[PDB]
């Protein structure tokens, strides 16, 4: 989708706010929000591409200025409603309850070894997205290609700043989960993946740095020979 | 940035806290989230996984040309040599700063970052100020925000992590460090130097 | 500039809010904000192109959700600071004063016939932007042209959705004030102006309406023959 | 749209009111703004200039083919025939709905609108929801928001007022109105019908 969240090349967003140091987690609610990712992923709320798409559907004014882990909460609720696993009325009632009784207990529950094993395995084992496919790569290093001007309304990884621009294939990586299917719940449908080099003149015109290039990763359908 | 429409930070925190506790109560009742799962994730990224791991990789590459070769050919496989790897680093590609090229990494679409070697990204990396600007005015951004002046004649290559390939910068070894130990060299390697927003520390 | 305010083709902004009726002015402060335009324009704070640029430099999160005439206030203050006609410290003090004393009087002042005559003349006479120039038009009806991929950091009228796209010249209008100079305080520097027709396929790829076109106005430097 | 960061409408109005009164006090002291200037502008656009003026133009074009010709050739000059013209209508171009083409106007960059014939635009025209969507999904937007179904085979032409050319739609004359008076025909002409978001009123 052509969301505001695809911010590369947007002007006017202001200077970077970078404190001299910062903790990994600024508040206990951020640790909760962070750990909710393996929890909802294991539970089938969403895969990684679908998680990103939920964030992209946020109110852009809320997206631009909210704490980052709030984006994570929005996407869990999005997918919880989508899949019928979260009742919004119940969530709204519970929110007010914890607004009025912030120190009330969480619900009684049992700890589960299998959740600790799931987390350690994800963290240290990884969740690789590479896949084998039947077809060989369409493109190769040195090929000069143009990026698609398609504008899907669902999830994709087609930054507006690269669309219709011409670049050179730098590397073929093998095939991977394809976001335009996976993030829209249409499955992995893996496609070959390439890094492509675009000059700053190609991307920005004469306002580009004269000695700069951006490398962006393109799934096969995103590019064709010029 | 001033926004006359926006609540105070304290009001925003108070509302988020209630919303999160509510959602937490529901996922707890579903049996899918527990206090030990939450505590485990926080311990791993507070104390187990962080940029000290990337620093070990950098210093090995600085002191071992064959390893450096392996690291630039296949970053995941090279880092596994040191027992380093996992989530959001399943496909690492390291890129080498030289006198001719300077590299900087960004996730313009979100916040993607090479977690197994750097841990979670600092807030400024995930925010729209850095993400929007670095692909368009990288030389000015490095000067203005990081005090880092890359001369106009040196190419700046910005790597936008739109796929699960995770780019990591191998910074150039500071002058004046010949024959230093791996431990001494590590004191020079910062997360900023592996994002490409600063060079490794002088001296 | 590549601001968020250039919203054509952005997805995710949500459904239109359209009440069944509405007054022209929703509150007395909007009448003030509206009338401040001829007042600051006559006073030399800004011309029309410069007024638009001040709004484009707003915090995008504030822009997207504020009342429209608040954008006007931001641009008057922007240009008042730029030209040294508004002291921000004094403005900040006066704001707090009227926060605490909302019914306090406005300052004593004299009415001025010349301001009423200025307003009636602007409204009914117009402020035409057409200008005569020395050179004839470079382009003509039927010419197939591509829109520039330049990305100025100051004011321009180069919607990101049209940049690098190909369209056909529909009409030449004569020359007009050129925004890329005028909105950046570099003067009128008038350029010929054309309407150009872009198909929805050209703009949006296969997600475009198959039977739709967008007409967009291009100053001469914005376009070249394909 | 929900934004957990945003103050209430009442808080926002209270803050804007103070900010505006402050700026007003300064411009008053500069001698550049007065209460009668403010009142005059508000009277002109509350009561003098508005879509009843465009409606007169439409009905003349419907009942006078030579005028219609002049109106489509040079909208400013034609409208001056009726004493209609001025600010933000110095360069009007009217475009004609037919059985083959439907037109709709937008200012994607801001809010530009043909003030001398329509008065100031309604809020929804100036807001980012309509502005963003109408150049990309005009047929869906007309159906979903305005109840107006333009069959797929009919071309929709969207006019984005990026310059000081101000586009105005001449809507098609409703069936069933043969020989009606100019006054009767005017009851059918709405601002929405001259923006192109609705047809003129049936019946
Ligand atoms: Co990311
Ligand atoms: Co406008």
């Amino acid at each position: 989708m052509n969301g505001v969240y695809d911010v590369g090349g947007t002007d006017g967003l202001g200077p970077i706010n970078r404190p001299a140091d910062e903790p990994v987690f600024r508040a206990e609610w951020e640790k909760v929000a962070f750990a909710m990712f393996p929890a909802t992923f294991r539970a089938g709320f969403m895969g990684l591409d679908e998680f990103r798409f939920g964030i992209e559907q946020m109110n852009p004014a809320e997206y631009l200025e909210s704490p980052y882990y709030w984006h994570w909460i929005r996407t869990y609720i999005h997918h919880g409603v989508r899949t019928g696993k979260i009742d919004l009325e119940e969530l709204e009632r519970r929110t007010q309850y914890y607004r009025e009784n912030p120190d009330a207990p969480l619900p009684e529950h049992e700890q589960k070894p299998e959740l600790i094993e799931f987390v350690n395995q994800a963290v240290y084992g990884g969740l690789p997205a590479s896949r084998e496919v039947d077809r060989p790569p369409k493109f190769k290093e040195g090929d000069v290609v143009r990026f698609s001007t398609a504008s899907p309304k669902g999830h994709a990884r087609r930054a507006r700043y690269v669309r219709g621009k011409t670049g050179t294939v730098v590397k073929h990586h093998g095939a991977y989960i394809y976001p335009d299917t996976a993030g829209n719940g249409l499955g992995e449908c893996p496609e070959h993946l390439y890094t492509v080099r675009f000059t700053a003149q190609e991307l920005w015109g004469p306002e580009g740095d004269p000695n700069s290039s951006v490398y962006y990763d393109c799934w096969e359908p995103y590019i064709e020979l010029v | 940035t001033e926004n006359i429409l926006r609540k105070s930070d304290e009001e925003i925190q108070k509302e988020i806290t209630a919303r999160v506790k509510a959602l937490e109560s529901m996922l707890i009742e579903q049996g899918i989230l527990t206090t030990s799962m939450i505590d485990r994730m926080a311990e791993i990224y507070e104390n187990e996984v962080g940029p000290h791991l990337g620093a070990k990789v950098v210093v090995k590459a600085w002191t071992d040309p064959e390893f450096k070769k392996r690291l630039l050919a296949d970053g995941t496989e090279a880092c596994k040599e040191l027992g380093i790897g996992g989530l959001q680093g399943e496909d690492m590609m390291w890129v080498e700063n030289t006198d001719e090229v300077h590299h900087v990494v960004v996730c313009t679409l979100c916040s993607c970052y090479p977690r197994p070697v750097l841990g979670l990204p600092p807030n400024w990396f995930k925010e729209p100020q850095y993400r929007s600007r670095v692909v368009r005015e990288p030389r000015q951004l490095l000067k203005e925000e990081f005090g880092f002046e890359v001369p106009p004649s040196k190419e700046i290559k910005v790597w936008d992590s739109s796929s699960e390939m995770r780019f990591v910068v191998l910074p150039q070894r500071p002058a004046g460090t010949d024959g230093w130990s791996e431990e001494e060299l590590a004191t020079l390697v910062t997360r900023e130097s592996m994002i490409g927003v600063e060079p490794a520390k002088a001296v």
